[PDB]
RNA sequence: UAUGCCUGGGCAGGGCGAAGCCAGAGGAAACUCUGGUGGAGGUCCGUAGCGGUCCUGACGUGCAAAUCGGUCGUCCGACC
RNA sequence: UGGUAGUAGCAAAUAUUCAAACGAGAACUUUGAAGGCCGAAGUGGAGAAGGGUUCCAUGUGAACAGCAGUUGAACAUGGGUCAGUCGGUCCUAAGAGAUGGGCGAGCGCCGUUCGGAAGGGCGGCCGAUCGAAAGGGAGUCGGGUUCAGAUCCCCGAACCCGGAGCGGAGACGGGCGUCCAGUGCGGCGACGCGACCGAUCCCGGAGAAGCCGGCGGGAGCCCCGGGGAGAGUUCUCUUUUCUUUGUGAAGGGCAGGGCCGCCCUGGAAUGGGUUCGCCCCGAGAGAGGGGCCCGCGCCUUGGAAAGCGUCGCGGGCGGCGUCCGGUGAGCUCUCGCUGGCCCUUGAAAAUCCGGGGGAGAGGGUGUAAAUCUCGCGCCGGGCCGUACCCAUAUCCGCAGCAGGUCUCCAAGGUGAACAGCCUCUGGCAUGUUAGAACAAUGUAGGUAAGGGAAGUCGGCAAGUCAGAUCCGUAACUUCGGGAUAAGGAUUGGCUCUAAGGGCUGGCAGCUGACUUAGAACUGGUGCGGACCAGGGGAAUCCGACUGUUUAAUUAAAACAAAGCAUCGC
RNA sequence: CGGGUAAACGGCAAGGUAGCCAAAUGCCUCGUCAUCUAAUUAGUGACGCGCAUGAAUGGA
RNA sequence: CUUCUGGACCCAAGCGCCCGGCGGGCGCGACCCGCUCCGAGGACAGUGGCAGGUGGG
């Protein structure tokens, strides 16, 4: 598990489940949403962006933009 | 079990007619006075060891006392 | 089953007490013809059913 | 991983045969049978979908050993009607009783 | 079992301090909170229960009493209704048109619910699966899978 | 965005039940699951609870309408016909 | 055992991926296109389960008065 | 009772071996050691139905346990099932079934409201009763104890129901000895406070409601870094490997979770808030400040005195330890949020509670009526079941029968996986015998040069293909599909690189744990190395499909099916 | 007795229409032709006075 | 004698009369009378007994 943590034993010949089975696409999207939406909520509360640029970037985050 | 917060309230429980016995448990950081009443085991947690003998000698006479 | 009724448990009590062998002092009586208890029942060969 | 068993003869995962894992003072994880999740009273109006507030959400027979203040609020229709429909019925009772005066 | 909804209408007992709750065949258009009225002096509105004699001709009604006081027998299925064709004040008999096309001469005192039974257009959806037809009759009765008589034995 | 060409909502049935039958339910499966504007509250929350039952998730109004639509054409015609019979009856 | 009813229990992991939604594009306009999201279904592979195709296999005074092995059907449903 | 015949047979599920003990007697028992199997959808640990003493101890070796047996679920003799809070008991579910009434030659049958049906406290009920050890249904858990019992006994800490002593509440005093009050109180509000009168009647709630998808919280387990305490390894290496490292009910407090279902302020367009998805707002968002419910989490009373680990000493005395942390699409369980599906809408009743109403009750100046365990005290809780097996030997199938029989808990590694394979806990002795030999013929498994269906009724059987990744995917079509079409390439090990987060301080610091992509090196070109794991294509016939069917020779083109049409009312 | 009725039984009183076929339906038959093979009573596509096809006894 | 609303609604107010030592009762309020509870049918449905038809259920 330390060699696999460094990337070993995880080549193409070691994969047996689908890429969506190993790492779910719905999970990777859910992780990205909480990451990008938390960034915008922190920039809005820190007055870095206003509620109009935030709401615009919120819908662009919901799209496959960033 | 009901925990008693004040020393005055503990004497009112030990002075009851259903108070069977009062146990004294000497722990490392405190001393507990566990009086056995009819329904609940009332316990007063005394922190400083100085008030232990102050409360031990103030118990009503005739009540069974046991040191653990 | 563990969940028994009083009548069934009382029925199993009578059938359990009858499963004894014949006492050997019966075979020494005058007109004795019984060699052994022919009504012995084993729990695995003959089921009560009742 | 110590696998544990039931503590009663009911061996089926019925609605009454619900348990939870608990650690005993003897360092043993045993089954502790839980009680059903009681629901708070619903509004007598039949309109508000939310439960009433200020009342314990316990089983019916548990209400027998609860104090009355733990089963109602200090309002007029408390414990039976929600605060929203009480304000509506207070206005509706007054406005209708006034219209029956105007028609005379 | 039925494709038409039922309305839980509440009334006041005219002789006791009691809340009488009835179960009507919900006419299409009624809603919760609506005041419906029953009697001969009630107005001609959808949901009201009126005698078939105290209504103008051509009135669309449902839950029509076949006999006076039977509490509604005719036109109680979803999307059906009965039309008051004509009257006869001499014999006190009204002629109504049933959903089957037949014209029946009933008494003028037979109450009925003005309007059309809700749930209309239910038969206009083609049941696509055999499982949907299973659930349809699973609540009605045990009659859905119909083996052909030619498939059986003599 | 356009995932299917013509089936749309009836794409769940795949290659089953026939093209005509999947086309007939399409007009009904859309109207059945469509949310209508509440005539009592104004919010577009009228949804079909059961056959002939239509409920608003905002004002908690339950309206007895059509099986697949909030109101059938035969109901709005009768409602207007009864209103015309009521006014001609009073006078 | 056949069927209806009543009250309970149970049904891995994956594939394709429908309506709804978001964004970016193209267009004079109508309207179209792309990416993502979403997770529909008497859907697909498939475990348990339920079935029992082929081998016309084993056995055939048998383990068994109908079983065993491989293989195989289905496995959110008219399911068990 | 023979020949058959000392013959068939004692062959499904990998496997035993050594030594010792007891004993007349050991392939089979027991102890020890080694080697293996089940490998957490167990050959493990507990139940239901069923069995009924098979449970336990001792003894026997006669019959039985298809070899043996010093052994047994055999036989013989004793023993063993302890309850207010586990279930029955109570409720009605589909049902079943009395009474009135009706029928019937008659035993009886039909029937579940239908008759002067209230035996209670002014009465509405409408139908007696039976019917669930998986439904409903108040309330016990921790530790210890037996040869066999255990939420039942013991100790400790509670709880519930029923029934008749204290404290507190009611009780706040004003106006001039007198008169007069006083069936509580707080908050703008949601609502709070320890109680805080009230009947017939009325209203409502809880009980009490499907399936499926997604998300989040909590826990158990797993995982990671440490620190203790034992043990394994120590030829070399290894601050190493392994084991164990805790706190019940109930009460209180506090995290945490939920109020798109509540409160107050306020007011929104440059519309904003917000989820994985959605959704939300002038019927009032965002924001700020509150309130309620759930809190199975933590702390705490319980409580460490017990339990456990270890070191000792003589049913016990002692020492010491029982620690500090960190993570998650992890696995189960549970609590929430939210959506989807239905021509499917997914129980009743016992029981308990709240409100509306205010008939009445209570005392006249300190109390009275009254008090929802308000807080304590006192008393009682009867009857029956409870052992054990629960299944390759305790049930059924004539049996210790490869069949059948309802569930609950579920470790590590590999992997997408509750697949297959290996291991730990736990269990077992290879399934009603052993030794020797390794002929034919079998059953099961495997390989075979060259040719490749020439075999055969027939590619029957076998084999080929297989995972994942990157590419490439036609005819036809109901536009959904066909499709993993077909056809190709890659796959190990090792060593790096790049990319994807969070927390703290206002860019800096610290800290992750799970993966993808690219590259180099490397080898007897081997790399989904075991395991797991579609051969494909071109057509014809039938049936649309999914489904169903002759239990024990026919799974089909048969039945069903939606659709279509007809018929009766 | 008379009328209606065939998605009534049925037939083709009417003389088999649209279609389809040597078919799971063709006796003659191993039909004829083409294709498929070195070779085909098989297969497919055609031909149809079809022993004895045919339209909800549903045809395609 | 009730149509504007998802409220509430009973267990007599009032008057008259009468009895108790502050209570209680009666009448009106709530008209009188009456032979079927109220309606729909009706000597037809129907019932029992004969007669004819039909009747592979
Ligand atoms: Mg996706
Ligand atoms: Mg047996
Ligand atoms: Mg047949
Ligand atoms: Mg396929
Ligand atoms: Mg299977
Ligand atoms: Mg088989
Ligand atoms: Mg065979
Ligand atoms: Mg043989
Ligand atoms: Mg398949
Ligand atoms: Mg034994
Ligand atoms: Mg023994
Ligand atoms: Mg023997
Ligand atoms: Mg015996
Ligand atoms: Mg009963
Ligand atoms: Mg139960
Ligand atoms: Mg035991
Ligand atoms: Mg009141
Ligand atoms: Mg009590
Ligand atoms: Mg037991
Ligand atoms: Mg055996
Ligand atoms: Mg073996
Ligand atoms: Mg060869
Ligand atoms: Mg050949
Ligand atoms: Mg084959
Ligand atoms: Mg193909
Ligand atoms: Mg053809
Ligand atoms: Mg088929
Ligand atoms: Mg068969
Ligand atoms: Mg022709
Ligand atoms: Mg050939
Ligand atoms: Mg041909
Ligand atoms: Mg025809
Ligand atoms: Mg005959
Ligand atoms: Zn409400
Ligand atoms: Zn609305």
């Amino acid at each position: 598990t330390l060699a696999r943590r460094k990337g070993r034993h995880m080549g193409i010949g070691k994969r047996k489940g689908t890429a969506n089975a190993r790492m779910p696409e719905k999970l990777s999207w859910m992780r990205r949403m909480r990451i990008l939406r938390r960034l915008l909520r922190r920039y809005r509360e820190s007055k870095k962006i206003d509620r109009h640029m935030y709401h615009s970037l919120y819908l662009k985050v919901k799209g496959n933009v960033f | 079990p009901r925990k008693i917060e004040e020393i005055k309230d503990f004497l009112l429980t030990a002075r009851r007619k259903d108070a069977k016995s009062v146990k004294i448990k000497k722990n490392k950081d405190n001393v507990k006075f566990k009086v056995r009443c009819s329904k609940y085991l009332y316990t007063l947690v005394i922190t400083d060891k100085e008030k232990a003998e102050k409360l031990k000698q103030s118990l009503p006479p005739g009540l069974s006392v046991k040191e653990l | 089953s563990s969940h028994k009724t009083f009548k069934i448990k009382r029925f199993l009590a009578k059938k359990q007490k009858q499963n004894r062998p014949i006492p050997q002092w019966i075979r020494m009586k005058t007109g004795n013809k019984i060699r052994y208890n022919s009504k012995r029942r084993h729990w695995r060969r003959t089921k009560l059913g009742l | 991983a110590p696998r544990l068993t039931y503590r009663r003869r009911l061996s089926y995962n019925t609605t009454s045969n619900k348990t939870r894992l608990s650690r005993t003072p003897g360092n043993r994880i045993v089954y502790l049978y839980t009680k059903k999740v009681g629901k708070a009273p619903k509004s007598a109006c039949g309109i508000c979908p939310g439960r009433l507030r200020g009342i314990r959400a316990v089983r019916p027979k548990v209400l027998m050993r609860l104090s009355k203040t733990k089963k109602h609020v200090s309002r007029a229709y408390g414990g039976s009607m929600c605060a929203k429909c009480v304000r509506d019925r207070i206005k509706r009772a007054f406005l209708i009783e006034e219209q029956k005066i105007v028609v005379k | 079992g039925r494709g038409a909804p039922l309305a839980k209408v509440a009334f006041r007992d005219p002789y006791r301090f009691k809340k009488r709750t009835e179960l009507f065949v919900a006419a299409e258009g009624i809603h919760t909170g609506q005041f419906v009225y029953c009697g001969k002096k009630a107005q001609l509105n959808i949901g009201n229960v009126l005698p078939v004699g105290t209504m103008p001709e051509g009135t669309i009604v449902c839950c029509v009493e076949e006999k006076p006081g039977d509490r509604g027998k005719l036109a109680r299925a979803s999307g059906n209704y009965a039309t008051v064709i004509s009257h006869n004040p001499e014999t006190k008999k009204t002629r109504v048109k049933l959903p089957s096309g037949s014209k029946k001469v009933i008494s003028s005192a037979n109450r009925a619910i003005v309007g059309v039974v809700a749930g209309g257009g239910r038969i206009d959806k083609p049941i696509l699966k055999a499982g949907r037809a299973y659930h349809k009759y699973k609540a009605k009765r045990n009659c859905w899978p119909r083996v052909r008589g030619v498939a059986m034995n003599p | 965005a356009k995932r299917t060409k013509k089936v749309g909502i009836v794409g769940k049935y795949g290659t089953r039940y026939g093209a005509s039958l999947r086309k007939m339910v399409k007009k009904i499966e859309i109207s059945q699951h469509a949310k209508y504007t509440c005539s009592f509250c104004g919010k577009t929350k009228m949804k079909r609870k059961a056959v002939g039952i239509w409920h608003c998730g905002s004002c908690m109004k339950i309206v007895a309408g059509g099986a697949w639509t909030y109101n059938t054409t035969s109901a709005v015609t009768v409602k207007s016909a009864i209103r015309r019979l009521k006014e001609l009856k009073d006078q």
